[PDB]
RNA sequence: AGGAGUGGAGUGUGCGGCUUAAUUUGACUCAACGCGGGGCAACUUACCGGCUCUGAAGGAUGCCUGUGAGUGCAUGGCAUGAGGCAUGCGGCGGUGGUGCAUGGCCGUUUUAAAUGGAUGGCGUGAGCUUUGUCUUAAGUUGCGUAAGAUGUGAGACCCUUUGACGGUGUUCUACGGAGCAAGGAGGGGAUGGAAGAGAACAGGUCCGUUAUGCCCUGAGAUGAGGCGGGCUGCACGCGCACUACGAUAGAUGGCGCUUCUGCCUGCUGUGAGGGAUGAAGCUGUGUAAGGGGCUUCUGAACGUGGAAUUCCUAGUAAUAGCGGC
């Protein structure tokens, strides 16, 4: 019959990584805390590296 | 206590190792040149030989007959000649 | 599917050392020393056949692979420095 | 039982490892195999006509036959050992002729000057006799079998399972299979190396009063 | 010459016909029909109805791709991190077709007794070496003959087991052998099997096989999974079986035990013989069952079977059973 197509993200990966003065990467969008500090969770309660697994609602 | 126990599924070759073991060990720390000789093992099967459902049906059983002979002498470190025996089915415990 | 870059490095170790493989051909389960499911060999051990590196000896549900001459000298150039 | 469950197991794996053999030793002059599992190392040996070559230079090719028969076994790497030897007589092995008729087939060869390169070298060896047959689409598309016999052959009987021996093979041309069966008489012999040491069960000789 | 039956009844299950979304198919005198080791709830499974996957070698040309190719996410944004899409030559898969393109293996004539070289002789040559006769399970032996000897097959051999050989006496013989007795653990191929030259058949099997030529099929696949249905449908014709039609019997007890399919026996004097079909209630296996068992009730057809017709010579036929697959 026919499938479903998909949405990609280019310049989203930029988060809120903000570049200031001396560098100062501001990192936002805190990640899971099951998880190492890098894998950005998912907003309302859904985590990306787990599947489903890490679900932290906050 | 030395225990020989022998096995095989052709017969003509068994007598050969129970008989060449006759006299390199008559000359030797044991005696009493002789090996019991139990009755024999047997597993059957019975099948079709027509490879379809076509002709007359016709059967036929197999068997798988085993020997089996034993060895009674205890002595102290006295082997590897035993070991070179294409079929017969060698056992020392 | 792909099989992941992961995996395939680790097959193109085994055929160097023990230079042979055997794979129960079937789809479920896991190859009994490496640890990586036989889907996975299957679809890869495909790719070493067009090439020329390998040939199979498939005899009664498994399938016995031997490895080259154009295949051990290829796979030098690749994982010996 | 104990003793007939495994010698039945046992016997199930002779019967798998011997066909794997005579298909990757194809061009060696393969003839026979034989396993025995009681030992430190599992003992395999080999009779072949082709000791330096089955073998390869530095025994690359043999290392190989090792591990594809310990990952079967499920044993260690070095649990098992292989052995070859090589055979005594080349022309009295039934499954050695059979394929050399078969190797001329593919050799653009007739049928005809092949049989006859595999009957003379029996005779040459003082073997019994020799039959050979070829059946399949031998000159079109019809298809007929065609027997070359060259002595004396004995069917019926017990000795039979002793003084034959037996070999096929089949030819994969561009029209379809043929067959190939060779079946061969072991001269009597004494001392029990070309052939058995039975005299025949009808033969009566008579000694002389001196 | 005899014994037990089949063909008639009710059930078990194979085949035809009709029907159906589908009721998958092969085999048709012997030599198709409880046969495909074919006792199918799923699987088996080849068929029918929806749904899901690719389990799609590698080159070539165009197009797109680290400034993200794709993939998992029961919800849409993160996570992983290198191939994808379009044409074609090709590799690969198929219980898709042809057994009248083949191999291998089975069946049938054959449970028969038949055949191949070389010497001599006979024919210009192919070619023949015959048509007898006694005895045997047997071209198995013996005689007669322009023939005399040697192989394969039968026998010996093997499962297998006390040197048992028509040996001894007796009555017939063509000197090949046959009957009847004794003695004997065993008697006339010691019993029963296994085996079985060289030819033939358009015999059966491509649905058995990573045996195989050619044709057919290729992503909304004739490939691989998952779920329901079917192969068990029922006016009728046929083949193999199981249970009966009773007193030489049925019911109920006792005796034999790790044995047995027997033995003794208060009731029934005849539809208390027979046990199909259906009802209500209890239970086992399994993901799934009014299929499988048990208890009370219901209780058919059947009164030893028309023309035809099958098997059988002794520890066998027929009766009653227990193992295994
Ligand atoms: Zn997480």
């Amino acid at each position: 019959a026919k499938i479903q197509d998909k949405e990609g993200i280019p310049p989203d990966q930029q988060r809120l990584i903000f570049a200031g003065k001396q560098l100062e990467d501001g990192r936002t969008l805190s990640d899971y805390n099951i998880q190492k500090e890098s894998t950005l969770h998912l907003v309302l309660r859904l985590r990306g590296g787990g599947a489903k697994k890490k679900k932290k609602d906050f | 206590k030395v225990c020989i126990d022998m096995a095989s599924l052709e017969e003509k070759q068994i007598n050969k190792v129970c008989r060449e073991f006759y006299e390199y060990g008559k000359t030797f720390i044991d005696d009493l040149q002789r090996e019991t000789v139990l009755p024999k093992k047997v597993e059957s099967i019975t099948t079709l030989r027509n490879p379809s459902g076509q002709g007359t049906k016709k059967w036929s059983r197999y068997k798988m007959i085993v020997h089996l002979r034993n060895f009674y002498l205890e002595a102290t470190h006295q082997v590897q000649f035993l070991r070179n025996f294409p079929h017969v089915e060698i056992n020392l415990s | 599917m792909l099989v992941p870059t992961a995996n395939k490095y680790k097959i193109k170790r085994r055929l160097l050392e023990k230079k042979a493989l055997l794979l129960e051909d079937t789809v479920l389960g896991n190859h009994r020393d490496l640890e990586i499911p036989n889907l996975h060999l299957k679809i890869f051990m495909k790719t070493m056949i067009s090439y020329g590196y390998v040939q199979r000896i498939h005899v009664w549900r498994h399938s016995y692979f031997l490895l080259t001459p154009l295949g051990e000298s290829r796979l030098r150039e690749e994982l010996v420095f | 039982d104990q003793v007939l469950e495994r010698f039945m197991k046992n016997g199930l794996m002779n019967a798998e490892l011997k066909e794997f053999f005579e298909k990757a030793l194809v061009n060696e002059g393969f003839s026979t195999m034989e396993l025995r599992m009681q030992e430190t190392p599992i003992k395999i040996i080999l009779k072949v006509a082709k000791p330096h070559e089955a073998i390869g230079e530095k025994k690359f090719r043999l290392r190989q036959f090792q591990h594809l028969a310990a990952q079967r076994l499920e044993v260690p790497d070095e649990s098992v050992e292989i052995v070859v030897e090589k055979v005594h007589e080349k022309g009295l092995c039934a499954l050695i002729q059979a394929n050399f008729i078969r190797e001329k087939i593919l050799g653009g060869v007739q049928y005809r000057r092949a049989v006859n390169m595999a009957l003379k070298t029996a005779r040459h060896a003082k073997a019994q006799g020799c039959q050979i047959i070829v059946s399949g689409k031998l000159k079109g598309q019809r298809a007929k079998s065609v027997k070359f016999q060259d002595g004396v052959l004995i069917h019926s009987g017990d000795a039979v399972k002793d003084y034959i021996n037996t070999g096929y093979a089949t030819v994969e041309t561009k029209q379809g299979v043929i067959g190939i069966q060779v079946r061969i008489m072991l001269p009597y012999d004494p001392e029990g190396v070309l052939g058995p040491n039975y005299p025949l069960p009808d033969r009566i000789t008579i000694l002389e009063p001196s």
